[PDB]
């Protein structure tokens, strides 16, 4: 049933109204938390500096980011939004998302607001990934140049920001934000079956199919170049290092995000033999009537790791330093 | 060339040596110089203008 | 307040006025960079007119191939002097020179034009599409063998077909040799000078021909994709 | 003023040997690349032979190709194109034109008498 | 027909004789005691994009607010230098312009170029619409220049060593100026209006009357094409750019070349000249992208002003001498102050 401590003055735990999840130890015993925690300290550092650098190129000038490869810098900033959440988070600790149970539901500021930048930042970089996609898309394959593609780019904004925009509300009509325990933020679908399924997967796997369709299709348009230059003449040893460079650059983006899509079908695989272990295991001490897998700190971790990392590859595409 | 060009090149050259009318080449350029510091209290490029004075601030 | 107000208002009327020119440049722009402009030069008995025909002070004429516009300019209202309204030809995509292979006489200074073309400071950046002209008249004048090469070029004794060279199915080695010869003459001060950023594109052609316009714009292609593998650092 | 005196040529039996001088007035005669250019009676202008500002590359029409020789000499300011073994149709009047151009290796010397920056030539009769 | 060529010379040597007697000091040493202009920075104060391929010409007018532009579009564009609003954008029957005028008073603009037509157009209109109002024709060759006397005359130099004078209401010449051997390529008139001066391609700069077709004089002493030249706000000098790297003045009364503004350091050919109201600032818009101002006294570069993607095509300077207006091939105008 139901455990008296857990009780608030309705969330979703054990199926039933008035319920929530614990705090901070359901899965996880020992100070393995805080030792995740000082983890993703190790990581905070791996990012809130990198592409810090793109920022500082950013601060070096403006014009020489035409728009095929301007939405660079809307990723860089849409990630280090999340980059300085999740620091606020390890700063606030627990006591921001624990008062003691979770912090469920749009009751509290703490939450709601933090929820609202993240979401939307998280999908809109995920978005501006998917636009940058779109202009090297439409500057290989009909060889658009970099100023009649700036003309429709408002109504790539229209798509870049709306789309988030429409994303991060809708959630909140249900009332589908809960905290997080591992780290100290707030977000969605943590302790549901539906919230993160539809609203998380889904258009992350949308925007990575069609990011890796236009890509390869920009990829054998320019390959078409790559075939067309060397049977006449020419050494053929200026485009192939380019190629090379946006495989890279690509791998480097794509791989943590399918590595995240992974890690979100393995939650939502076994939550449910999660919540059973859990029911089975915590029945006898907490005398409610009794009616087997653990969870894994390292892909967790690995998992946290791969969300905050894929900030990564801007600093990658800043080219030799000047 | 033709008779024509060089008749009238010959003649053009005859022409301008019926009245010549010159001047002294040093007082020419006292001349030249004395414009020039003389109009150089209302120009606006030499000495820079305040920013009420001009439109283009 | 009146009068201010009155002031604004037209001000208001000017800014919507300029608004309007500026989109209707806007609206020019696209129109404007479709279109591709090449520039014809020659000789007067080079037949710089039999290029297109089927789709025809200053003389221009417009061919559309395969939704691709070409304005075609043939600049002969002018005197002989030709260095200084020639640096108005720099935004052409292309320069059309037409050589008379069969004449030798003009030859010379057909390479002496084609050479300054190449090595001008404003036709830097400019490719030669470079045509040869009657290659039927040249074909006749060296079977007929009443006039030869070693006259006007003493190095035709020690010139042979190149293997690169792919010969028309069915003549003599003598008029291949010839008008490979002309073209590698071409060629020579096309390749001495220019460190990529245009390069010359030969062609034969005869008085016959009826797609000249398929080959200009084939070569205009190549040309495009070599210009916008310009700006960017991929060559 | 700009201006170029040519001298020598004349009444030359054929298969002889001819020098032809050009001497530069006004202009910095060792900056500017140098044209010699030939016109024949019933015939129009014709360019025979170029020189650079160091003389380092040069270039002779066919017909006087290896024969004809062309120098310079800029502290005299002072050019020389020397002819060997004349054939009869070399008769012609010959100018020495400037490339009307600072620092360049190409320009527009074939025009019909319109040309500004030549002399007033020399003519051989053979 | 040597003979006529030898007294040719003979008046030649009789002309360079006259001019050495009367030639004793140059104008560099008689100026050391002046005081030197000072390092001049001019921050390009506005911006006038829009137009569609290189500009060739621009002119201001009496009014130091209406700049005027030729494209290779085939537009002129007149501007406001004020508000950068495009007042109005006449298209062209030939793209191919390579000159623009505006008359003194607000009411005619002028182009022409490869066409050989010289095109003049209402800046006025009951209907609303600008339209040709006027076609000339006459001129053999391309037209370099022209210029505005009044709303009913205008002089033209063209690309077949002739400068003519036209009525736009009779549609024929009046006066021809015929004696240059090469092309002219610009043309600067007088504050009296009562002369002006023609630069051609042989390293010349007659000077004319616009009453008798008649050369007053000529002067020589650059090495290559005139590609510029601009009377002194005096009306007695003028200053002509070269493709030499030279920037000459030379005074009418005098009959001589006066002061050489160059250095070893350039390297290309000057396209445009112009100075500033009290004259003794030049500045000379290069072939290598940036502008060189001179003092013209002294010969010394006070400052250079560059910001151009490609050559500097015109340049222009107002009639109370506020500001400076550079044209480039890069489609982009500038205003210096």
């Amino acid at each position: 049933w139901c455990p008296r401590e857990l009780k608030i003055d309705g969330y979703s735990f054990l199926h039933v109204r008035d319920c929530s999840p614990p705090c901070p130890n359901m899965y996880f015993r020992r100070e393995e938390l805080s030792f995740a925690r000082y983890f993703i300290g190790l990581i905070s550092i791996i990012c809130l500096s990198a592409t810090l650098f793109t920022f500082l190129t950013f601060l070096i000038d403006v014009t020489r980011f035409r728009y095929p490869e301007r939405p660079i810098i809307f990723y860089a900033v849409c990630y280090m939004m999340v980059s300085l959440i999740f620091f606020i988070g390890f700063l606030l600790e627990d006591r921001v998302a624990c008062n003691s149970t979770v912090t469920q539901g749009s009751h509290n500021k703490a939450c709601t607001m933090l929820f609202m930048i993240l979401y939307f930042f998280t999908m809109a970089g995920s978005v501006w990934w998917v636009i940058l996609t779109i202009t090297w898309f439409l500057a290989a394959v009909p060889k658009w140049g970099s100023e009649a593609i700036e003309k429709k780019a408002l109504l790539f904004h229209a798509s870049a920001w709306g789309i988030p925009g429409t994303l991060t509300i809708i959630l909140l009509a249900m009332n589908k934000i809960e905290g997080d325990n591992i780290s100290g933020v707030c977000f969605v679908g943590l302790y549901d079956v539906d919230a993160l399924r539809y609203f998380v997967l889904a258009p992350l796997c949308l925007y990575v199919v069609v990011g890796v369709s236009l890509l390869l299709a920009g990829i054998i348009s320019l390959n078409r170049v790559r075939i067309e230059i060397p049977l006449e003449k020419e050494n053929q040893d200026k485009l192939v290092k380019f190629m090379i460079r946006i495989g890279v650059f690509s791998i480097l983006y794509l791989v943590p995000l399918l590595v995240v899509i992974g890690c979100y079908f393995y939650e939502q695989a076994y939550r449910g033999i999660w919540e059973t272990t859990w029911i089975q295991e915590r029945c006898r001490e907490y005398h409610i009537p009794c009616p087997m897998s653990r969870p894994d700190l390292i892909l967790f971790l690995m998992k946290y790791l791969m969300a905050l990392i894929v900030g990564i590859p801007s600093v990658f595409w800043v080219g030799s330093k000047k | 060339t033709a008779s024509i060009a060089q008749a009238r090149k010959l003649v053009e050259q005859l022409k301008m040596e019926a009245n010549i009318d010159r001047i002294k080449v040093s007082k020419a350029a006292a001349d030249l110089m004395a414009y020039c510091e003389a109009h150089a209290k209302e120009d606006p490029l030499l000495t820079p203008v305040p920013a009420s004075e001009n439109p283009f601030r | 307040n009146s009068k201010t107000e009155d002031k604004r208002a037209q001000k208001r009327a000017e800014k919507k006025r300029s608004k309007l020119i500026d989109k209707q440049l806007q609206d020019e722009k696209m129109g404007y960079m479709c279109t591709h402009r090449l520039l014809l030069l020659g000789a007067d008995n080079s037949g710089k007119s039999t290029i297109v025909k089927q789709m025809r002070g200053i003389f221009e004429t417009k061919f559309q191939v395969d939704k691709v516009n070409f304005h075609m300019f043939d600049v002969g209202g002018q005197r002989d002097e030709r260095r200084k309204w020639i640096q108005c030809f720099n935004d052409v995509t292309a320069i059309i020179f037409v050589v008379d292979s069969s004449d030798y006489n003009r030859l010379q200074e057909a390479l002496n034009l084609f050479k300054s073309i190449w090595n001008n400071r404003w036709l830097r950046t400019i490719s030669v599409i470079l045509f040869l002209n009657k290659q039927d008249l040249l074909a006749e004048k060296v079977l007929a063998g009443k006039s030869k090469i070693e006259d006007y070029f003493p190095e035709f004794a020690r010139y042979t077909t190149p293997e690169d060279a792919t010969p028309e199915p069915g003549e003599d080695p003598r008029v291949t040799r010839a008008k490979y010869f002309i073209r590698d003459e071409f060629l020579r001060i096309s390749t001495a000078s220019g460190d990529g950023r245009h390069y010359c594109y030969p062609h034969f052609t005869c008085a016959v021909d009826t797609e000249n316009a398929r080959r200009i714009f084939n070569d205009c292609r190549d040309i495009i994709q070599r210009m916008h593998l310009r700006q960017y650092e991929l060559l | 003023q700009v201006q170029l005196q040519e001298s020598g040529g004349g009444l030359v039996q054929p298969g002889g040997s001819l020098r032809l001088s050009c001497a530069a007035s006004g202009f910095t005669f060792s900056n500017y690349k140098m044209n010699w250019v030939r016109q024949a009676p019933g015939k129009g202008l014709e360019w025979v032979s170029d020189i650079s500002q160091s003389g380092a590359s040069i270039s002779y029409t066919g017909s006087v190709k290896g024969r004809f020789t062309i120098s310079r000499d800029n502290a005299k300011n002072t050019l020389y194109l020397q002819m060997n073994s004349l054939k009869p149709e070399d008769t012609a009047v010959y100018y020495c034109a400037r490339c009307p151009a600072p620092f360049t290796r190409d320009c527009f010397d074939v025009t019909s008498t319109t040309y500004a920056y030549r002399g007033q030539g020399t003519q051989v009769t053979v | 027909l040597d003979q006529l060529r030898q007294e040719a010379e003979q008046l030649k040597n009789q002309i360079r004789d006259a001019r050495k007697a009367c030639a004793d000091a140059t104008l560099s040493q008689i100026t050391n005691n002046i005081d030197p202009v000072g390092r001049i920075q001019m921050r390009t104060r506005r911006t006038l994009r829009g137009h569609l391929a290189k500009i060739y010409a621009m002119h201001w007018g009496t009014d130091s607010r209406l700049l005027v532009s030729a494209s290779q579009d085939g537009k002129l564009i007149i501007w406001d230098s004020y508000t950068t609003n495009k007042v109005h954008a006449i298209p062209l029957r030939s793209s191919w312009v390579m000159t623009c005028a505006y008359a003194p008073s607000g009411n005619y603009v002028a182009c022409g170029g490869l066409d050989n037509i010289c095109s003049i157009y209402n800046l006025k209109t009951r209907e609303g619409n600008v339209r040709v109002s006027r076609e000339l024709a006459g001129h053999t060759g391309y037209l370099s220049c022209c210029r505005f006397l009044d709303d009913n005359q205008i002089v033209t130099s063209s690309g077949d060593t002739t400068c003519a004078l036209w009525d736009i209401e009779t549609g024929q010449q009046t006066t021809t100026f015929t004696g240059h051997t090469g092309d002219v390529m610009s043309l600067s008139l007088a504050p009296d209006t009562r002369l002006f001066v023609s630069g051609a391609c042989d390293a010349s700069a007659k000077l004319w009357d616009v009453r008798e077709g008649m050369c007053r004089q000529t002067f020589t002493g650059h090495e290559s094409d005139i590609n510029a030249i601009c009377f002194f706000p005096n009306g007695n000098a003028f200053a002509t750019g070269s493709d030499d790297a030279t920037c000459r003045l030379f005074d009418l009364r005098a009959d001589q070349e006066l002061m050489t503004y160059s250095h070893d350091n350039i390297i290309c050919g000057i396209t445009s000249v112009s100075f500033s109201k009290s004259g003794r600032l030049l500045l000379a818009g290069y072939d290598d992208f940036n502008c060189n101002v001179w003092d013209a006294l002294k010969a010394d570069r006070a400052g250079v002003l560059a910001g151009h993607d490609n050559r500097v095509s015109c340049l222009g300077v107002t009639d109370d001498g506020m500001a400076v207006a550079t044209g480039s091939w890069d489609s982009f105008l500038k205003i210096w102050n």
